[PDB]
């Protein structure tokens, strides 16, 4: 959970699953940018944020 | 080259130092247990040792 | 008198360090918002709103 994130402040759990490079989902409201190019679409830029 | 009183006196204070090596263990258990068990705090290793 | 062969001696030390004392400014403590703050049985501090 998202609002559990960020209202604890804790950051152990998914720290440690995302350094060891093993599956996640989070849930939770986020704003979107839309990017509309092939090129970003070869060139992986959608896990770099 | 010294008198025997001179070397004794500085092996003396050279293999009785004081400074012991600083681990990340050492300084996380340094921090008081009981604010390391809480939630409203959290504690985040950053500086590089 | 001065005697060369016993007068002579090899000192022993670290090669090079440096001394630390402060042992706080290698940690953060982020505090969280203050209106969530909860106590030792997982209850919120101020349990009004």
């Amino acid at each position: 959970n998202l609002e559990e994130l960020m209202r604890t402040g804790s950051y152990a759990q998914i720290t440690n699953m995302l350094l060891n490079n093993q599956p996640v989902a989070l849930v939770g409201a986020l704003p979107f940018v839309t990017d509309s190019s092939v090129i970003s679409l070869i060139a992986i830029l959608d896990a770099t944020v | 080259i010294l008198h025997p009183i001179d070397y004794a006196f500085n092996e003396y204070f050279l293999q009785h130092q004081l400074v012991e090596p600083l681990n990340n263990d050492i300084i996380f258990n340094y921090i008081p247990e009981r604010i390391r068990n809480d939630v409203n705090y959290i504690l985040n290793m950053d500086r590089n040792l | 008198q001065f005697d060369f062969r016993n007068s002579m001696h090899m000192l022993t030390s670290n090669l090079t360090f440096t001394v630390y004392s402060d042992l706080l400014a290698f940690v953060s403590a982020d505090t969280v918002e203050p209106i969530n703050a909860v106590a030792f049985d997982n209850m919120r501090i101020m349990n009004e709103l």
